[PDB]
């Protein structure tokens, strides 16, 4: 939405330039979509699928970037063999099991610091599986 | 003087649907082209009018046109002033019409003369063109309405020219390449009309535009508590009262005559003098730093004993009336050729305007009839001539009268209607009647048959301003102050 912050629009030339059309050129779909003035035909000079093709019928959601790439969050620094959810007091706790140090790490989901830090350090020696379960 | 100060007219521009739709049918677009052509008006009267044209209001019908439109000028241009008597209420010093309807004329924009401050004549009609073309049609047709003319008179004589002689000057017909000059006639024409009270709704700073809140534009508008200009210009006038839209530390006023270096004046100070008569002296208010509202004398004050009368805060004589029909060397003739043309006589002494029966005049007052001045001239300063100029000649006395007419149905030929015959004795439809005929109001008075309990003169806001140490509202009590 770069010509945000603009009025009393006439007319505007985007000539002799190759723009790959892509999620950044999408709202000038739709801003070709609901400016009114007199610009003139204006061509994807971009992806093969939009060779020199016209912004006016070519629509923005068809290469909508949709938001579902797995970001990385947090970076704990121990070993992690198995790993485990479980509602309890209507809480999700996690229980990351490790397998070297020999510690069954437990884990809650801070409300605070929108964070995950220690629960309990259940003991034992050379642990694989950490399975919680809530009877009653 | 008053000329100095900066005048502030208020327009309001009404629009119609032809050029609404030639510009796309575009709202925002005509409302920002209507501010440009404005903007491009006020740089042009800036460089010596010294007067801001103020756009206060703008209409622009995206629907169609109300009422008849017709190419003839004349025609458009009363059912626009019609339309604008009728429905338009909105207080603004001047109404033009950007018509859509380009003229078949060859005049670009009809605009009365000396029109402006009137409720039925302050504005004009100004044609389609180009943004340049209709902003130089803007400037002559406010020129008119402030009686900015071109002397035809001079013209013929060449008492005075266009400077830019290059492409020739504003006021004559529009060539494509326009001028930046005006004659030194029209700012005497200016001081003429100042001086003789017309434009007196002039001088009044709107606090609202059709502008955004915009630092150093030379109004305090809303959101601005001061505003000094742009500090280029700011140094010459009120360096020290506002800064940058702010005030600087403690400080009352960011310019105005009424505050003197940054501070209140004393109380009693006249802001700007009487030009005449017709005028009121304006006092500052003590706390305000603009200058006091104009007032003049109420529409029928006589501005001798018993001769002339002010209408708008203008002065009327026969002889005044002589002077802007024919010219300042031509005066009123005695009631001699009043009572020897008036009486009897076609084309020399006429009541009513008619060419085939003239109406007749009786001897009771003929001081309505038709008006006879002193050597008048081959050509009048403006109007035209209805045939001939009319000549007619113990004592001998060079008598004349003529038919001046202008782009109104209103003959100048005859004499106005308020000139006065005698006591409370004045023109109407070309007949001397007495106040009755026009009822005229009666401000606030106290005694019987007098104004303002007397001792007072009422304004034209049909309000009393009393005398000095006076300040009872109808003038009955005595307040002293120092």
């Amino acid at each position: 939405d770069i010509f945000k912050g603009l009025d009393s629009l006439t007319n505007v030339d985007l000539r002799g330039n190759s723009f790959n059309c892509d999620c950044k050129l999408k709202w000038l779909v739709e801003w070709l979509g609901h400016t009114n003035a007199t610009v003139e035909d204006i061509y994807c000079e971009g992806p093969p699928e939009y060779k020199k093709r016209k912004i006016n019928s070519l629509s923005s959601k068809d290469f909508d970037c949709i938001i579902t790439e797995f970001a990385k969050s947090q970076d704990l620094p121990y070993q992690s063999l198995s790993i485990d959810t479980f509602s309890y007091l209507n809480d999700e706790y996690v229980v990351i099991a490790q397998p070297f140090t020999g510690k069954c790490i437990f884990l809650e989901w801070d409300h605070v610091e929108k964070t995950f830090r220690n629960y309990d350090n259940i003991t034992g020696t050379s642990t694989v599986v950490c399975k919680p379960i809530v009877i009653e | 003087n008053v000329e100095e100060e900066t005048k502030y007219i208020e327009l309001m521009i009404v629009n119609d649907h032809l050029m609404f739709k030639k510009h796309r049918l575009s709202v925002v677009h005509t409302n920002t082209y209507a501010k440009s052509v404005v903007n491009m008006a006020d740089l042009i009267y800036k460089d010596q009018l010294k007067t801001r044209i103020v756009l206060v209001a703008m209409e622009t019908w995206a629907t169609d046109n109300k009422f008849a439109i017709s190419e003839n000028p004349l025609i458009t241009l009363r059912e626009f002033m019609k339309y604008r008597r009728d429905f338009i209420k909105e207080k603004s010093d001047a109404v033009h019409l950007f018509s859509g309807s380009q003229f078949e004329s060859s005049r670009s924009g009809a605009a009365y003369i000396g029109g402006i401050c009137s409720l039925l004549k302050g504005g004009g009609v100004n044609e389609f063109g180009k943004t340049d073309l209709m902003a130089v049609t803007l400037a002559q047709s406010l020129a008119h309405n402030i009686g900015i003319i071109s002397d035809k008179r001079k013209l013929a004589s060449g008492e005075c020219k266009c400077e830019d002689t290059w492409s020739g000057c504003i006021m004559g017909d529009t060539g494509y390449y326009l001028p930046k000059k005006f004659t030194q006639c029209n700012i005497e024409e200016y001081h003429d009309f100042l001086n003789s009270g017309g434009g007196a709704c002039l001088f009044n700073k709107p606090s609202k535009l059709l502008d955004p809140p915009e630092c150093g534009n030379g109004f305090i508008e809303t959101g601005e508590e001061c505003d000094c200009g742009t500090p280029a210009e700011c140094v010459l006038e009120g360096a020290e009262c506002c800064k940058k839209c702010t005030l600087t530390q403690d400080s009352q006023c960011s310019d105005g005559l009424c505050c003197k270096k940054c501070k209140f004046q004393p109380m009693g100070t006249v802001c700007r003098e009487a030009v005449n008569d017709c005028d009121i002296r304006e006092t500052c208010s003590g706390n305000s730093s603009q200058c006091a509202p104009n007032i003049h004398k109420m529409d029928g004050y006589s501005c001798d004993g018993v001769q002339g009368i002010c209408f708008g805060g203008r002065c009327k004589t026969r002889d005044r009336q002589c002077k802007y029909i024919w010219g300042q060397k031509v005066t009123a003739s005695d009631k001699y050729c009043y009572e020897k043309l008036n009486i009897e006589g076609t084309e020399k002494g006429n009541c009513g305007k008619d060419k085939d029966t003239w109406i007749q005049c009786n001897k009771r007052d003929v001081l309505c009839g038709y008006l006879l001045c002193t050597n008048i001239g081959n050509i009048p300063r403006l109007g035209e001539l209805d045939g001939e100029i009319t000549s007619t000649l113990g004592r001998t006395l060079n008598c004349s009268g003529g038919h001046v007419k202008l782009e109104e149905d209103v003959d100048l030929g005859y004499v106005e209607d308020g000139t006065p015959c005698g006591p409370q004795m004045m023109c109407l439809e070309h007949r001397c009647l007495p106040v009755a005929s026009f009822n005229f109001s009666t401000c606030l008075s106290s005694k019987e048959g007098t104004i303002c309990s007397g001792n007072g003169v009422c304004s034209n806001e049909l309000k009393c301003v009393c005398n000095r140490h006076w300040i009872g509202s109808d003038c009955n009590t005595y307040f002293p102050h120092n």
